[PDB]
């Protein structure tokens, strides 16, 4: 359960994140592909490499994705209801690869905000990727 | 853990590059604002409402330079965790009953505070490789 | 998040197990306190020997919460509020030892409810278990 | 795994009432219901959309009774679970990218199954022997 001042805390958060979304979302999957290499089996047609159109496209997806979250974080289980159908029903994603790409999120979050990565605005972003995460992989 | 050459390199470069009494006590500290029920075992180090009280706690400080010098000697002895974490080990599990999952959060927390400190020099191979180092630490921690 | 199916078998199990509540309750702290010793240590002014009378008042006391918890399963969040306040403002409970009570709880009542206890009676009873103990561990 | 020969009479007392064939699908069964996640690794055993589909699978009811033909196994040699399971380990780990929490899961799912099947007999003390020896079971899975 998220409280009012980490909810403003992510809002503002990824409102300064912005236009950089896409880039950032992309890294993440490069750093959970490298670094967690079993959660490369779930894009067995993807070209996995460095600087690939694909990886580069799906981490805009995957960046859209968030902004909306984002922008409903107060109606998550609606405002992700395709998502949740996706990972849940039809992929079957395990738990532990949205913890690690939550983890890998962070990590460039803070990589690329520094000034903006605050002990409270990592605990929120904590939070809120748990709560995110909770949503996809629940089936409802 | 099983690194590459280039990998090790590139561990003990932005390893020599770590302040670290500031690195340790703001992973330390990170771990007690996120994951607060941490502060359990730390509820003799005073005063830990906030996270600005939190960060601004000697004991805290002291405690991550403490983490961070067991972290340093780990990584001295990569090929040696098991046996070089068996006293923290003992004392972690028998006498202070720290959940196992505890040691990888605290471990990503660290992943995350390099992330920071470092920023553009935390490349993803640099971070795929801190990872090996920090789940192998865990591990013989968890032993 | 649980879907009306499994509210509902939520629902219809926890009326089946009716008024043994408190012995269920307090035979699950037993089984936690004996096959997760670690546990223990967040009740160092309880008796924990077999029959004591503070275990069985305290399993008590979780039954009712879990009867509660029911009985509003879709607005446990603020149902919850002062569980929530002692368990983790106060107490400051890791969530593997929900986990573990998690597991107790549907371990007792697999042993007590033989016929009740269908493999989506167990689903459902798991993951509205995984969500009351979100609600008490999560900080708001 | 040490256990008591107490616990290790109970452990053995009841599992010599176990009838291998159904507690094994029952428990496998119960696991691709409850973690639907878990079906991606069994989508080539069919029909796996309701519990009735699942629980009525015979492929599901076979690698069940391998399943407990494997705990059985693991159950003789508990002072050797580590040496035991090193096939199951690497086929697991290499070949299938099983998550290691899986494992604790499936034997959760199994103990609640022989508490299903045994109803009041399965007393806390059973229960916790149980508990350590599937517990020792995962982790000799994980290594
Ligand atoms: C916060 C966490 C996540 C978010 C916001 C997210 C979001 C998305 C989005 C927006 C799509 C695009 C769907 C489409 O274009 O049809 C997608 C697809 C997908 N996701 Fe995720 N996802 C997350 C976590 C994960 C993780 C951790 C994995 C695997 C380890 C994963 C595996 C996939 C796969 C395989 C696809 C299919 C993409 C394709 O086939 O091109 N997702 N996800
Ligand atoms: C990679 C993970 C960890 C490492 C390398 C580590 C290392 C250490 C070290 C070097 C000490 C000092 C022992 C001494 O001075 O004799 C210590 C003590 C301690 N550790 Fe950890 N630790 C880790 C994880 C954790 C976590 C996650 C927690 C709690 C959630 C924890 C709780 C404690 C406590 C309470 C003490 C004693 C502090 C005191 O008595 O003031 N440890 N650990
Ligand atoms: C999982 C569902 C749980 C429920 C429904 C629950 C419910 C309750 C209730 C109703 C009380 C009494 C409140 C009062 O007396 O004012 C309580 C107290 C307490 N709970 Fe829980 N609890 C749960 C899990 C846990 C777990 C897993 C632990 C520890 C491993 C725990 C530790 C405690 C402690 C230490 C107390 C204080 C007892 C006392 O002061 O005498 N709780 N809980
Ligand atoms: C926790 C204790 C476990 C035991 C004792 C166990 C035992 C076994 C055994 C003996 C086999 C060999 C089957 C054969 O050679 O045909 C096997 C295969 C397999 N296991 Fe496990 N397993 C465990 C956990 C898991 C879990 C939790 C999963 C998935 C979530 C899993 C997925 C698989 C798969 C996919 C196969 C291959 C099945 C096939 O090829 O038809 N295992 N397991």
């Amino acid at each position: 359960v998220l409280s009012p001042a980490d909810k403003t805390n992510v809002k503002a958060a990824w409102g300064k994140v912005g236009a950089h979304a896409g880039e950032y979302g992309a890294e993440a999957l490069e750093r959970m592909f490298l670094s967690f290499p079993t959660t490369k089996t779930y894009f067995p047609h993807f070209d996995l490499s460095h600087g690939s159109a694909q990886v580069k496209g799906h981490g805009k997806k995957v960046a859209d994705a968030l902004t909306n979250a984002v922008a409903h974080v107060d109606d998550m289980p609606n405002a992700l209801s395709a998502l949740s159908d996706l990972h849940a029903h039809k992929l079957r994603v395990d738990p532990v690869n949205f913890k690690l790409l939550s983890h890998c999120l962070l990590v460039t979050l803070a990589a690329h905000l520094p000034a903006e990565f605050t002990p409270a605005v990592h605990a929120s972003l904590d939070k809120f990727l748990a709560s995110v995460s909770t949503v996809l992989t629940s089936k409802y | 853990v099983h690194l590459t050459p280039e990998e090790k390199s590139a561990v003990t470069a932005l390893w020599g590059k770590v302040n670290v009494d500031e690195v340790g006590g703001e992973a330390l500290g990170r771990l007690l604002v996120v994951y607060p029920w941490t502060q359990r075992f730390f509820e003799s180090f005073g005063d830990l409402s906030t996270p600005d009280a939190v960060m601004g706690n000697p004991k805290v400080k002291a405690h991550g330079k403490k983490v961070l010098g067991a972290f340093s000697d780990g990584l001295a002895h990569l090929d040696n965790l098991k046996g070089t974490f068996a006293t923290l080990s003992e004392l972690h599990c028998d006498k202070l009953h720290v959940d196992p999952e505890n040691f990888r959060l605290l471990g990503n927390v660290l992943v995350c505070v390099l992330a920071h400190h470092f920023g553009k020099e935390f490349t993803p191979p640099v971070q795929a490789a801190y990872q090996k180092v920090v789940a192998g630490v865990a591990n013989a921690l968890a032993h």
